[PDB]
DNA sequence: CATCCGTGCCCTGAG
RNA sequence: GGGG
DNA sequence: TATAATGGGAGCTGGCACGGATG
């Protein structure tokens, strides 16, 4: 978000979980979602 | 600005032998165009008695 | 076991399952001081262990024991805990709190990036508090309780007030979010403008990462108390500081739709 | 598993 | 079976009947067993389910005055074609029965309702959760108690610590307990008409006081 | 060993963050049998409990920073240089 | 005005009924208005012929009546009671030993009635039956997922009507048949009907195989006896298998009438799938004292000869509307009716033992608390019962036209896939595949078709016009999918000259698949487009340009319209306006012919051809279920000639007969200095200077005063510590007076409650010996206005204790309503639409000054951002703002229908007959071009958009014939650089209002477990901080604010107290302390027999209790 | 955005230790009136009233100008921390 | 001292009774006529605390200069009401029981 | 290979 | 059930 | 307090799926 070094302390996890799951809705020739949650 | 019709106590009444209901004749009323000849004048109350 | 308004009675699943344990317990006792035979007295320990079963987790085994007229299982003591009801979802890890408000949200073009539309009452409401200390700094009331009487009815309302929510309000920032929070830009920190009339004013630029339009959305507002939350507020979750996503590193609060035509 | 079948067949046996 | 208390608390009810019957038979009397242990049985049951079947327990006369309240309603709701009022059903009644007598009675009679009642057809609401809570102070009350003291104490500090504390100990401000005055006398020393008079003067300064600040008014609601 | 994302997260060490996860009474069973403590060490945890979470401005890293005046400063240096 | 109409289609038939889905079905349930030896073996009828002789003394049932209403409608409403007929039945006790005979009519309680209009009053609150569509009972043929080459064969009966059966050939061989989860082989079965080896093997051995699968040498040795002995062993294990025992339970399961009801089109079903007769609703017979098949050896039979591939058989699809059915209003109250008559009949059964088997009556043997109960929950609690949706008339005329498959008996959310949701071919005339929510219902909640009716059997059918050669008659035949899919049928707009059709090729479908076809082989064809879409999806305009996603919207929305004052009908109709308002009982009309002798603002009298002076009275100003008024303004004059049939008065939100769900507004299509980004609007003061978008909506308010143990609450104008400016509009009994002004914090209704036993604080008995003054006995417990609410008191309701006429619940001695009323203006936040899906919420109100306004100087009236055309793909909208400019000039409105409306060059020759007056005037009063308007002619034909060279009137034409001005900005007053649509669009105000939504609160209640926040507008409730705005602060890292979330903020009652205190001292917030919630998982745990322990550093015990709960 | 925010999280090698900085300067701001500031009265921030221009009650505002200034000293150990609210004290009473 | 860990584990029958302040020997709830808890029913006062602060049942000891006091009357502490959401029961069985939870 | 259990988007809402 |  | 009376009664959550354990 700021194009810089993280900085101690930042919760990284939370915020991987929510940069996968946001676009989840827009996942559809296509596996899609199914095969992300089979993954 | 202001109306007093007599034997209603609001906008949402409705006047018996009459068939416009107070809203209408309340937006009927905003149609009044009203000159005022003396430039001192700043208000008027204009009075009205009818039947039949 | 309360009153409600109404004079009438409202108590919890809990009272009836516990009513069925001792009722079944205490004949267990009176059938075991008369010397019942043995099948008596099985039948009995047995429906004892059902209703203890009842209590703890019910509907676990056997068919779920319910209040007379009805099929709604009783509540035990397990369902209260799991579950998307349940306390630990509903109670703990996410709660209902002071200092926070809802109305339909509004384009604000004027607004800078930092900043949001707050209507006044909203405001009054949230910051009602902080808006007493004011009151009685100046001389708007007396003391704080009759700056809250003074509240309490809207044509009491003078216009003094309103500059002292002015004051209260100086430098301070609240926190908007919408539904569904997909990530960490779903709530994000602006100044306040206040302003007449019942919506509140978004920038145009952040409806990307709220993934909001003004098609009939609503928008919840926040009240960070304290100088950390406030300042937390003002230098990590200012909408003006988080101008990349944490996803990809691109841009997020950019150009689009009547701007990118314009240009 | 149905505690009335039980008591009953429990009766019967008298 | 139905009347709130499920089949196996009815059959193990009875059998404390049954076991009564056992040890009140009597062989002699050439009737079978059956006869005299129906009674005793029927009896257990219909006691247990006056005692049990409600949360907020009734006496067992109470259950069959409210029980016949119910048949004659029922009777005059079948008669009426209609249900009864309060004044039909006193005159069914008979005498001792008025309509505010059938009204008390059907009142005390009200069963409670469940707070996990569902609300919407969704299982995403409960009743209790639009239930207030009137027992715990707010906290604009908690504030407005602990300001009102911090008046006090303010009003009472343009007094002598004497006087001030006489209306302290007089009031129940210290200790919790509201002293006579000649405990107040006995503590100070002096007589409890002098004691009188010193609290008579400070009531007068804090009166005084009052209307000058105009402060404690507000806490008068 | 390699298990899925629900598997992982009912099987971290803390009990508080499994239970609130799924499977309460599987979980509060075997961490019951087990006397198992929570460190909290996790963000659910501190959540649960009311606590400053272990992130942010909670960081040990950053918590203990203290701020002064350069008034302040010296006039502290000189108190402590006098004992 | 001049009303033009277009289109070539001739309907033979008119829309039918709108509401007697729910009319027809609840009076042939009734059967009211038939006498009792008529009546049919329906309904209310069949129930009581279900339930009746109740055997064990035999009580027997002779006829049923119902009585007439004792109160009307409206009192109902007033008075909190549900409308409703009394119920009596006519039983006679009959001894079979005796002979005795004992009759008397018994009272069973009452049964609610339904209103004209199709709706209900249940203790005053109006509600509707939703029809629920469900599988039509029968036999099908599914394939079985598991093995390819084998199927499932599935006999149901009726919801709660018995169980289902599954036939099934297994792996080993044998035919297995499964019932409550248990199975067996069907051969035992087969052996218990009587069946012997011979018959089966003679019936069935032409398919090879499967009879020697069938074959069980030990089930053939055995008689039906013995048999019948073995399937209950099978069937009930551990009951001791006496004979009687068996006997009953097999009959109660499958050929008990009162136990297995197969459904009439289930029985029907069965008879056309199978070809065979059932004698009954029964799958056997117990006759002669033994069993005899019905229905089990065909549907064996079929299923060997589906399994062999014999021709003539095929499997069933269950989503085809000939397989799924409807249960209407009539359907749902009778069995809920028939549960309440079985419970009578118990309680009957066991009055037949106890008390004197000589001395009974049929009143001492009947009560009817078990169908009152039955019917009121049906009519209160079902989920098919809802709160009437009356926001406008077409509101509730859509509400009594839906089709659920939730409900009792149905679908949960979790149980409908992508097959139950889909839209089938067969949903053709039936089904709107437009009107469906948008969210999770999808596919779930559905309208009905405007010209579709359900027919007895509970299958909707569709009209169609017989084709006979090339002719097409006028005769139309309602059709079911089944029989609908045997012809070929043309499409409505197939050409024609005169009755013959005058195409070589046609479009039709053949099972709902599309072809070419020559006018020979047509046998039906296609009434009316308007038949495939509900009413709502009618009522838009150019439908055939808009994307399906978007007309659902447009569908949904016009039904949140909201009833406006100077409310309009649209200058783009369907032709369906006028008809809505007829069905949807809102309007007035004259009976016959005659003469208004009176027309009031109360009431309208009017003479008929009779001579007979009938009076009408006039709903004024009454609250509808969601607020809005409901008022009726009379349209004749005194001494107006009128016919049958003839408008008398206006309904809500309808003008002269038509629908009028919003007004018609002067846009422009042009983005706007960011103010419309995103879908929001911008609108002209104008629109509020004239009263445009300003409905009425009414809100009730209620307070009880009641008995206590402390003291009886008094209703009063004596509250304790308040001024005269408090109490100034309340009334000597505590009431508001009717017409004054109340704003938040106004009192309503004055109330004093005894105060509680509370021993005085020493700080209070000090305030009190300071000030002299004795705290009062009562409390102020005064209703008052909440936040946000407000206006004119209108009307009071006020029921005491001892007055004639009302008694209240038992402890409530008064009951007072006050009715409040305000005029809403439209204004920023609130929502509008059109019928195209376009939505957006008001952004900017800006001074007329500041509009875009055209040449003359007339101003636009709503400024639309062209960004959410494209994406939308909604062009309706379009044609109707360039057809709507067209009756701007021309002064008239037009009604394009569905799918043969106007089309373009139509349109365009609207267009020029429209700038003829547009520009010709202008020229006549002495006036050229202007010089802005040359210069947007130059940047225009750099455009393309006029031919270059022409005169700039005939420049300016072409623009105009494209729909599109010269548009002047009224803030500089140069012109906009380009040609900008502008023209008439009709728009609504819809339900959403930021009246009703804006909330905010800093402190309130809280709950009773968990002391956290309450939830809600109306209980001044927080905003729910969830898991995921938990994720949010989390991933900032701000730890401060999110414990503020968990503490300060919510359920930590130390923390709040001192935050509170705190901040109204000016001091900063204090350090946050453990959450209540919390201490409640501990206890809750503890109440588990778990032992949490809250442990320091050192692993020693941390009191979070603080001592309070350790002895 | 906030003035120097760049400059103030070049100063840090963690953003939330800027923010505990702030908000714990701040909180020094408001317990010891302003009179502890670090910035002469031509930089106080100001707030403009009806009247005219004030001092800005925001002690974030505050804290963040002092931190942009440099005279403020921040780290982890710098002194004990009841020597250093009693020195605070004894320099700024309440 | 500040909480650090958080340990669950089973309660011993003797852990139960230590928490209890009294065993609910009675399914009654509270009175019908006086809307009072009744003695030894779920809502007793004498076991879980008082409805009211520093206030015993019967009334004769009303504020906190008694606190920790046992009325011998009424037989209730005078303590804050909030130990009605702290202070648990037992439930003596007659027969003992499994714990579902270790069963199914 | 069967069988039991436990999961299955968020905030609003309102008679 | 309604809305995003 | 005594005629004799001697094994219930709902009719489930039945158009979802998928997978992780234990038989
Ligand atoms: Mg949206
Ligand atoms: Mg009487
Ligand atoms: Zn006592």
């Amino acid at each position: 978000s700021m194009a810089r070094p993280v900085s101690i302390g930042e919760a990284v996890g939370i915020v991987a979980a929510q940069s996968i799951g946001e676009p989840g809705t827009q996942l559809t020739i296509t596996q899609g979602l199914p095969r992300v949650i089979e993954l | 600005t202001s109306v007093y019709i007599e034997d209603v106590l609001h906008e949402f009444s409705t006047i018996p032998g009459v068939k416009e209901d107070v809203v209408e004749i309340i937006l009927n009323l905003k149609e009044l165009v009203v000159r005022f000849l003396n430039p001192s004048l700043q208000t008027v109350t204009l009075l009205l008695k009818a039947e039949g | 076991m309360v009153q409600v308004d109404g004079g009438r009675f409202a108590t919890s699943d809990l009272n009836d399952l516990y009513r069925r344990l001792i009722n079944r317990n205490n004949r267990l006792k009176k059938l075991l001081a008369q010397g019942a035979p043995e099948i008596i007295i099985r039948n009995e320990k047995r429906m004892l262990q059902e209703a203890v079963d009842a209590l703890l987790d019910n509907g676990r085994r056997g068919a779920p024991v319910t209040n007379p007229g009805s099929d709604r299982p009783l509540r035990s003591l397990t369902d209260i805990l799991s579950g998307k009801q349940g306390r630990f979802r509903q109670n703990l890890l996410g709660k209902r709190v002071d200092y926070s408000g809802r109305s339909v949200i509004v384009v604000g073009p004027q607004l800078k990036l930092h900043q949001c539309g707050l209507p006044k009452r909203m405001a009054l409401e949230l910051f009602k508090p902080f808006l007493l200390k004011k009151m009685e700094e100046k001389g708007i009331a007396p003391n704080v309780k009759a700056a809250r009487r003074m509240l309490e009815r809207q044509r009491d309302i003078k216009d003094e007030v309103w500059d002292a929510l002015e004051e209260v309000i100086h430098g301070k920032v609240v926190l908007l979010n919408r539904a569904p929070t997909l990530h960490r830009l779903g709530i994000q920190a602006f100044q306040p403008v206040l302003v007449e009339g019942q919506s509140i004013q978004l920038h145009p630029l952040v409806c990307e990462a709220f993934n909001a339009d003004f098609d009939g959305d609503q928008m919840a507002v926040h009240v960070p108390l304290s100088s950390f939350a406030q300042a937390e507020a003002r230098i990590q979750m200012l909408s003006a500081h988080n101008l990349l996503s944490p996803a990809s590193g691109e841009p997020l609060a950019k150009p689009s739709r009547d701007i990118i035509l314009g240009l | 598993s149905d505690p009335v079948r039980q008591y009953l067949h429990e009766i019967g046996q008298v | 079976t139905g009347r709130g208390l499920s089949f196996l608390d009815l059959i193990q009810e009875g059998n404390q009947g049954l076991i009564r019957a056992v040890e009140k038979f009597e062989y002699k009397r050439r009737f079978k067993f059956s006869t005299y242990a129906t009674w005793w049985i029927r009896q257990a049951i219909n006691r247990a389910i006056a005692d049990q079947a409600r949360t907020i327990r009734i006496p067992v006369h109470m259950v069959e005055t409210i029980n016949k309240l119910s048949r004659t309603a029922r009777q005059l709701q079948q008669e009426l074609g209609r249900e009864p009022t309060y004044e039909e059903i006193a005159e069914a009644m008979g005498p001792g029965w008025d309509a505010k007598r059938v009204e008390e009675t059907l009142k005390i009679a009200q069963e409670p309702v469940s707070l996990e009642t569902p609300i919407g057809d969704e299982k995403d609401s409960f009743y209790g959760d639009f239930i207030p809570d009137e027992h715990l102070p707010s906290p604009v009350d908690a504030a407005t108690q602990s300001l009102l003291s911090e008046e006090l104490e303010k009003a009472l500090s343009k007094l002598s610590e004497r006087e001030a504390m006489v209306l302290k100990l007089r009031k129940g401000l210290i200790d919790g307990r509201e002293h006579t005055l000649e405990e107040v006398g006995a503590f100070f020393g002096v007589t409890r008409e002098r004691i009188r008079q010193i609290e008579n003067k400070a009531l007068r300064k804090l009166k005084y006081h009052e209307s000058r600040t105009r402060k404690l008014r507000d806490f008068l609601d | 060993l390699l298990m899925g994302v629900t598997k992982s997260a009912l099987s971290t060490k803390s009990w508080l963050s499994a239970a609130s996860f799924q499977n309460t009474t599987h979980v509060l069973t075997e961490a019951a049998i087990a006397g198992k403590k929570d460190e909290l060490i996790g963000l659910k945890e501190n959540v649960i409990l009311g606590r400053l979470i272990p992130a942010g401005t909670g960081s040990d890293f950053v918590r203990f920073t203290q701020v002064v005046d350069q008034k302040t400063l010296k006039a502290i240096e000189e108190a402590r240089k006098e004992a | 005005m001049e009303i033009k109409r277009f289109g070539r289609i001739r309907e033979v038939i008119p829309l039918p009924p709108l509401t007697e889905i729910q009319v027809e079905s609840y009076r042939r349930a009734l059967q009211a208005d038939v006498p009792p030896e008529k009546r049919e073996n329906v309904g209310i009828q069949a129930a009581f012929r279900e339930t009746f002789p109740i055997e064990e003394l035999v009580l027997d049932f002779l006829e049923y009546r119902l009585g007439e209403p004792p109160f009307p409608q409206d009192e109902c409403r007033e008075k909190d009671l549900t409308y409703q007929a009394p119920l009596y039945a006519r039983l006679q006790l009959i001894h079979k030993d005796t002979g005795l005979i004992k009759e008397d009519e018994v009272f069973l309680g009452h049964i609610p009635l339904m209103t004209e209009d199709g709706s209900f009053i249940i203790n005053g609150a109006d509600r509707v039956i939703v029809s629920q569509i469900h599988r039509s009972p029968g036999v099908y043929f599914t394939p079985d997922p598991a093995r390819p080459g084998r199927y499932i064969a599935s006999i149901i009966p009726l919801p709660k009507r018995g169980p289902w059966i599954d036939l099934e050939v297994e792996p080993n061989g044998v035919v297995s048949m499964k019932v409550n989860k248990r199975k067996f082989p069907l051969v035992l079965l087969l052996r218990v009907l009587g069946y012997d080896q011979e018959t089966l093997a003679r019936e069935l051995g032409a398919y090879g195989e499967l009879v020697q699968g069938l074959m069980d040498e030990s089930v053939f040795a055995m008689r039906p006896e013995e048999a019948l002995i073995r399937l209950f062993t099978l069937l009930r294990p551990g009951d001791p298998p006496k004979r009687d025992k068996a006997v009953a339970y097999v009959y109660g399961l499958i050929a008990d009438p009162r136990r297995y009801d197969l459904g009439e089109a289930g029985r029907y079903k069965a008879e056309e799938k199978l070809g065979i007769r059932l004698s009954g609703r029964t799958l056997a017979r117990f006759e002669d004292g033994e069993f005899k098949d019905e229905v089990f050896l065909p549907t064996l039979r079929y299923l060997f000869a589906l399994t062999a591939g014999v021709p003539g058989h095929e499997v069933d699809d269950i989503d085809h509307l000939g397989n799924r059915r409807i249960r209407t209003v009539g359907e749902l109250m009778t069995d809920q009716f028939r549960v309440g008559l079985a419970r009578l009949a118990r309680g009957v059964r066991e009055r037949m033992l106890m008390g004197s088997e000589d001395s009974l009556t049929p009143a001492k043997l009947v009560n009817s608390r078990p169908l009152e109960a039955a019917i009121r929950e049906f009519f209160s609690r079902s989920q098919l019962s809802q709160f009437k949706d009356e926001t406008n008339p077409l509101s509730s005329l859509r509400h009594k036209r839906r089709i659920s498959a939730l409900g009792p008996g149905g679908l949960t959310r979790e149980r409908a896939g992508f097959d139950v949701r889909d839209v089938h071919r067969t949903h053709y005339g039936r089904i709107c595949p437009v009107e469906t929510p948008e969210g999770a219902n999808i596919g779930l909640i559905t309208s009905l078709a405007a010209y579709a009716r359900v027919d007895e059997l509970g299958f909707i059918r569709t009209p169609y016009r017989r084709v006979v050669g090339g002719v097409v008659t006028d005769e139309v035949v309602y059709m079911t999918a089944t029989e609908e899919d045997r012809y070929t049928i043309a499409q409505a707009n197939t050409p024609l000259e005169g009755n013959r059709i005058a195409a070589e090729r046609v479009v039709a479908r053949r099972k709902g698949e599309p072809v070419i076809v020559s006018p020979e082989e047509v046998e039906f064809m296609d009434v009316s487009p308007k038949q495939v879409f509900s009413v709502n999806t009618n009522l838009i305009p150019f439908l055939e340009h808009d994307d399906a996603n978007r007309a659902l919207m447009g569908s949904n929305m016009q039904t949140q319209a909201v009833p406006l004052i100077r409310a309009q009908a649209p200058v783009v109709m369907t032709g369906l306006e006028e008809r809505v308002v007829r069905d949807s009982l809102a309007a007035l009309y004259a009976e016959e012919d005659g003469e208004v002798a009176k027309v009031d603002g109360n009431r309208i009298v009017v003479r008929y051809e009779d001579g007979r002076l009938v009076e009408y009275p006039l709903r004024r100003f009454y609250r509808s279920n969601q607020g809005t008024a409901l008022d009726q303004r009379p349209r004749v004059v005194v001494g107006q000639r009128v016919r049958k049939g003839d408008l008398l008065a206006d309904g809500p939100a309808s003008e002269n007969g038509f629908l009028a769900l919003g007004q018609n507004v002067l846009v422009a299509i042009m983005p706007f200095d960011g103010y419309n980004f995103e879908d929001a609007i911008v609108i002209s003061e104008e629109l509020l200077k004239r009263d445009f978008y300003t409905s009425i909506h009414i809100e009730r308010y209620e307070i009880e005063a009641r008995d206590t143990k402390l003291g009886p609450e008094r209703i009063t104008r004596d509250i304790p510590h308040l001024s005269e400016a408090a109490l100034r509009d309340l009334d000597e009994e505590g009431v508001v007076r009717i017409g004054a002004e109340v704003k938040p914090g106004d009192i309503l209704v004055g109330r004093t409650s005894f105060k509680g036993e509370s021993e005085p604080t020493p700080e209070e008995r000090l305030l009190r010996s300071i000030f002299g003054e004795k705290a009062r006995d009562v409390k102020d417990t005064s209703l008052r206005v909440p936040p946000g609410e407000g206006g004119i008191v209108v009307r009071t309701v006020r029921l005491r204790r001892g007055d004639p006429g009302v008694e209240l619940k038992p402890g409530v001695r008064e009951v007072v309503r006050v009715y409040v009323a305000q005029k809403r203006k439209l204004q920023v936040g609130d929502k509008l639409a059109n019928r195209h899906g376009n939505k957006g919420v008001v952004a900017k109100i800006l001074p007329v000054e500041d509009m875009p306004h055209l040449p003359d100087g007339t101003p636009v009236d709503v400024i639309l951002n062209p960004l959410g055309v494209p994406s939308r793909m909604n062009l309706g909208q379009i044609l109707e703002t360039h057809l709507g400019l067209a009756g701007y000039f021309l002064g008239q409105r037009y009604i394009s229908p569905i799918f043969d409306g106007a089309k373009e060059p139509e349109i365009k020759e609207l267009l020029a007959q429209a700038f003829e007056v547009y520009f010709g005037k202008r020229k006549g009063e002495g006036f050229g071009v202007d010089k802005r308007e040359v210069e947007v002619l130059r940047r225009a034909e750099k455009l393309g958009l006029v031919t270059p060279g022409k005169t700039p009137e005939e420049q300016l034409k072409e623009l105009f014939l494209q729909g599109k001005v010269v548009l002047y900005d009224g803030r500089t007053g140069e012109p906009i650089e380009g040609p900008i649509v502008v023209g008439q669009m009709f728009i609504m105000k819809l339900y959403h209002m930021v009246e009703d939504k804006m909330h905010a609160r800093s402190t309130g209640p809280y709950s009773l477990i968990t002391q956290q926040p309450l939830g809600g507008k109306a209980q001044f409730g927080g905003q729910r901080f969830g898991e995921m705005e938990v994720w949010a602060l989390e991933a900032y890292g701000a730890a401060h604010t999110l414990q503020e979330m968990l503490t300060l903020k919510s359920d930590d009652i130390e923390g709040r107290n001192a935050a509170y205190e705190a901040i109204i001292k000016g001091e900063d917030v204090p350090e946050p302390s453990v959450p209540e919630s919390f201490r409640v998982l501990v206890k809750e745990l503890q109440a588990l027999a778990l032992d949490v322990q809250t442990l320091d550093e050192k692993d020693n015990p941390v009191d979070i209790f603080e001592g309070l709960a350790s002895k | 955005a906030e003035p120097g925010i760049d400059k103030l999280f070049g100063m840090v090698d963690s953003k939330y230790r800027l923010t505990v900085v702030v908000a714990k300067r701040a909180q020094q701001l408001l317990r010891h009136g302003f009179k502890n500031t670090v910035l002469e009265p031509e930089e106080r921030p100001k707030m403009q009233t009806l009247e005219g221009l004030f001092d800005d009650p925001n002690a974030v505002t505050w804290a963040m100008k002092e931190l942009l200034t440099g005279r403020l000293v921040f780290g982890e150990n710098l002194v004990p921390e009841d020597r250093l609210q009693k020195e605070m004290e004894r320099l700024y009473p309440v | 001292k500040e909480v650090r860990k958080v340990r669950i584990a089973l309660a011993s029958p003797e852990k139960i009774r230590s928490w209890s302040y009294g065993e609910v020997e009675k399914p009654e709830t509270i009175n019908y006529r006086t809307l009072k808890p009744e003695r030894d029913g779920l809502f007793d006062e004498r076991i879980f605390g008082p409805i009211k602060d520093y206030e015993c049942a019967c009334g004769k000891y009303k504020r906190q200069r008694f606190e920790g006091k046992v009325c011998e009357r009424c037989g209730v502490e005078v303590t804050k009401s909030i130990v009605r959401r702290y202070r648990m029961g037992h439930i003596e069985l007659a027969t003992p029981a499994a714990h579902i939870w270790f069963v199914k």
